[PDB]
């Protein structure tokens, strides 16, 4: 071939994403992404409480018990936002010829810098919700044990400056570089 | 200096003027544009959540 | 009926067509000159913000359209696949397009297409004429019936009124026509060339200020292959990350190094300066061969300035080069047209290269370049559309031709002056009594371009349609084209307009927002720190006589 541009799907336990060359990265990455920018503007940081306090009105209009409720609201909160940035790769408008076809929102924001207010910020979230929520179902073991699963598994471990670009083909056959 | 172009009369100006439900219209726009529901189609049954008015319409 | 409809002519008489197309002063005192600023630095730009409120409900209302889009997308797609017949494969064949990458235009954009792609007909003057059509399901397909309506223009770029079928310029195209037929034989090279290329050359190059200039047949190429005769992958550019697409792909063609700056934002591009100087090449450390500075003369979104005696003084004392676009800044920006360089007096022998565009302020179709002489020598032969694509016309070449000897004063005395002070007039009334009404309008105080924010989603639709009933046209952009917050209403004004007509649209304008709730001004635009929420009277009653003022203006 005379351009040589093919995606790889390596199968290993433990894979990691290579890094761009050239092309692909010091010209294909030039303009504003429009998917990661809206992060550091105005009102960005209010809206999660605003969410939290919504559901946990509307699982309260229901008429439950507050461990009920609050388990709920904290299981529905971590799912839903591990839905919308860890889940999904790609993009969904083309961008120059599909550069960021290999990576999540979580790793674009902030043009993949590792340290930045806002991830500090959305790391530090859920651990105050835990210890803020943990008071009503206290003499429950089991329910303790499986918010702290949840949270620890889904809400902490993503987050990380371990588990940055890795990629496990338990679930299926990944694609890197 | 004539040209053909037509002129729309305004609202509340000789339209009502030569030819309680104020408040009722105001509170439909208010309700209606600050809510997403023009770009959504078929989607007139979401008002139906929002039955939370008559949940707490309730007291004690 | 599906068809789009040909539409007869009308039979009207020679002033009721002129009026339509061009308006005739009332007053002489709807007039202003425009001054040139010395020594005066632009300030930095303040900008205006609604509540807290607003921008919860925006973000709300965007994560309901997400989450239900993909819900309906996934259940769709899964329960049923004899209606989606285009997305899947067929005989082993891929889909021409992907799922993922047109979310938003078939699930946000389509219920709202409607106000996009809005045939018309007839000269886009003063009055512009309309088909009418009837949606069907949900802005799926039309059906068209034989009614055409007149409205008003502010959804053109038309800036001094050029746009006539009756003047100089159209005796000119038609003498043209019967002396140079509409053939283009080929390539410039080949057979092409011609002496009216050369005379509208050398007119242009007169006109502009610059030793020689050249002249093409499309804007857009004009940009997208200009980039690769000069420039190859070890050269540096530094270019404003609010950029047209022509310089975009001419960048990716030429294949440079490209780095982005803030807008607005000096102290930045000094520190990048510095630092791709001090670095070089990446992997070798290796100085750059060159570096190219790239910028635009008036933003179209926001209708904002770039400061040039910065950009000069960084280019001269790094030793850098500068390249200028001035589509939107030619024949309607400075005391007789030149451009921002009249506006801020630099010379132009400091800028190495200047580009332009016919269509917006002179209307024809096509582009140019001017610089130095032994550039333009070396370029000539370099270059790829001069030997490889068409020709220009004769007959734009004439209406080109006519109108720049029109606004420069050689034909036709006492005409591009009056057109200029319309258009700044106009410009400035309307964005004094806009502020004043309680809005929130961007841009520099003399600029044909009047940006008012529509927050909300839901309040775009509507605008659009009660505005339309009310006989005035007008243009709306939002995500992802406009950040998710700020979404806005472009209003594009010309030197065939009158006060009257202001007035009405003024009138209809500020009773919609009043229904709508758009009035959301926070006292950042008032000179005097204060709220301004006015009565319609009183404005068209004083803004007239207190517009040409310079002290009500915050930039
Ligand atoms: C409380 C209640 C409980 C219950 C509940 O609600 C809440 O719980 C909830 C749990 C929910 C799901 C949770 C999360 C997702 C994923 C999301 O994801 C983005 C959108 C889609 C695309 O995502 C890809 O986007 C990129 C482009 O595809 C990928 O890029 C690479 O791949 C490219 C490939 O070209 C290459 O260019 C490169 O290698 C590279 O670019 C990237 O990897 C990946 O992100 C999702 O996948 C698509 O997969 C297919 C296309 O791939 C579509 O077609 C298929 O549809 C049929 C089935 O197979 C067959 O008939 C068709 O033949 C067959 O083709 C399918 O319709 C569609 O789902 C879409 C929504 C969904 C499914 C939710 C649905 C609703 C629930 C089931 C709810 C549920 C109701
Ligand atoms: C009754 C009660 C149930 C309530 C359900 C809602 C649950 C709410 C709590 C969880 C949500 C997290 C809260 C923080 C979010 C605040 C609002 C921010 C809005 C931002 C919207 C603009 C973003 C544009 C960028 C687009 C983007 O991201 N593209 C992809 C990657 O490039 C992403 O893959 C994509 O978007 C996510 C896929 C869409 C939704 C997937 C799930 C399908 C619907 C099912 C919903 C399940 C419930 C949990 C979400």
């Amino acid at each position: 071939p005379v351009t040589d541009h093919r995606r790889r799907r390596a199968a290993a336990v433990i894979s990691h994403v290579e890094q761009e060359t050239f092309e692909d990265e010091n010209d294909q990455q030039m303009l504003p992404n429009m998917n990661a920018t809206w992060v550091d503007q105005r009102g960005a940081w209010l809206i999660h409480i605003v969410v939290i306090v919504l559901l946990r009105l509307f699982y309260s209009l229901f008429g439950s018990t507050p461990k009920w409720t609050w388990t709920l609201t904290n299981m529905t909160y971590i799912i839903g936002f591990y839905i919308m940035f860890h889940l999904v790769k790609g993009t969904p408008f083309d961008f120059n010829g599909g550069a960021y076809d290999n990576l999540t929102m979580w790793e674009q924001i902030n043009d993949e810098t590792l340290y930045t207010p806002t991830r500090k910020f959305l790391l530090i979230v859920p651990i105050v919700l835990f210890l803020i929520s943990n008071q009503y179902y206290r003499n429950d073991m089991t329910l303790f044990l499986s918010n702290l699963a949840v949270t620890v598994l889904i809400g902490v471990v993503p987050k990380l400056g371990i588990t940055h670009r890795l990629r496990i083909s338990i679930p299926g056959i990944t694609g890197r570089a | 200096h004539k040209s053909s172009m037509v002129y729309i009369p305004t609202t509340k100006e000789a339209k009502r003027r030569n030819g309680l439900n104020t408040i009722e219209e105001v509170v439909e726009k208010l309700y209606w544009t600050y809510y997403i529901h023009l770009p959504f189609y078929l989607m007139a049954s979401f008002d139906s959540f929002f039955l939370h008015v008559f949940f707490l319409t309730i007291f004690s | 009926y599906t068809r789009v409809p040909l539409c007869e002519p009308e039979e009207l008489p020679d002033d009721i067509q002129k009026e339509n197309e061009y308006g005739t002063l009332d007053s002489p005192g709807h007039l202003y000159q425009v001054k040139s600023r010395h020594g005066k630095p632009l300030p930095e730009p303040v900008v205006d913000t609604p509540p807290y409120y607003i921008s919860l409900l925006t973000y709300l209302n965007y994560l309901i359209l997400i989450i239900l889009g993909h819900v309906h997308d996934f259940l769709g797609m899964t329960f049923q696949k004899n209606k989606h017949l285009d997305l899947l494969e067929h005989d082993g064949l891929a889909p021409w397009f992907s799922n993922f990458e047109s979310f938003y235009v078939r699930r946000i954009k389509m219920r709202i297409d409607d106000c996009f792609s809005r045939p018309t007909t007839g000269v886009p003057g003063r009055f512009i004429r309309c088909i009418d059509r009837i949606s069907h399901n949900i802005n799926e397909y039309f059906t068209y019936s034989g009614a055409v309506y007149p409205c008003m223009n502010l959804s053109s770029y038309n800036y001094l009124g050029f746009a006539q079928s009756k003047g100089q310029c159209t005796d000119a195209a038609l003498e043209s026509v019967d002396k140079y037929s509409i053939q283009s034989g080929g390539p410039r090279a080949q057979i092409g060339t011609t002496d009216l290329h050369i005379k509208a050359e050398k007119l242009v190059a007169r006109f502009i200020g610059k030793e020689d200039a050249l002249v093409f047949s499309m804007g857009y190429g004009t940009n997208a292959n200009l980039f690769n005769a000069f420039l190859d992958k070890k050269c540096l550019v530094i270019s404003d990350e609010l950029n047209h697409t022509s310089i975009r792909t001419g960048v990716r063609l030429s294949g440079a190094a490209v780095r982005t700056f803030k807008h607005g934002d000096m102290v930045g591009l000094e520190k990048l300066i510095r630092e791709q100087i001090v670095l070089g090449q990446p992997k070798t450390n290796r100085p750059w061969k060159k570096i190219l500075i790239c910028a635009e003369g008036l933003f179209s979104m926001e209708g904002t300035l770039c400061n040039l005696p910065k950009l000069v003084e960084l280019k001269k004392k790094y030793k850098c080069y500068l390249f200028i676009d001035e589509a939107h800044s030619i024949g309607a920006m400075g005391p007789t047209g030149r451009g921002v360089c009249e506006i801020f007096g630099v010379d132009p022998k400091d800028v190495d290269i200047l580009m332009g565009t016919f269509t917006k302020s002179f209307g024809a179709a096509g582009g140019y370049i001017a610089a130095d002489q032994w550039i333009i020598d070396r370029l000539r032969l370099d270059l790829t559309t001069v030997s490889y694509s068409e020709s220009m016309p004769a007959p734009v070449l004439a209406q080109t031709i006519s109108s720049l000897q029109t606004i420069s004063g050689e034909i036709c005395p006492g005409q591009g002056t009056e057109r200029l002070q319309r258009i700044a007039f106009n410009s400035r009334y309307l964005r004094l009594a806009l502020q004043r009404l309680g809005f929130i309008v961007y841009g520099v105080a003399d600029s044909p371009v009047i940006p008012l924010l529509l927050y909300c989603p839901s309040k775009m639709p509507a605008f659009s349609r009660m505005m339309l009933q009310r006989r005035i046209a007008v243009v709306v952009v939002a995500y992802p084209a406009t950040p998710l917050i700020e979404s806005r209403v472009r209003f594009c004004m010309s030197a065939s307009l009158t006060k009257e007509d202001i007035d009405y649209l003024l009138r209809h304008v500020s009773e919609v927002g009043d229904k709508l709730n758009l009035k959301s001004n926070s006292g950042k635009s008032s000179y005097d720190g204060k709220r301004q929420r006015w009565d319609i009277e009183e404005v068209i009653r004083r803004t007239p006589e207190d517009c040409k003022d310079d002290k009500y203006f915050v930039n």
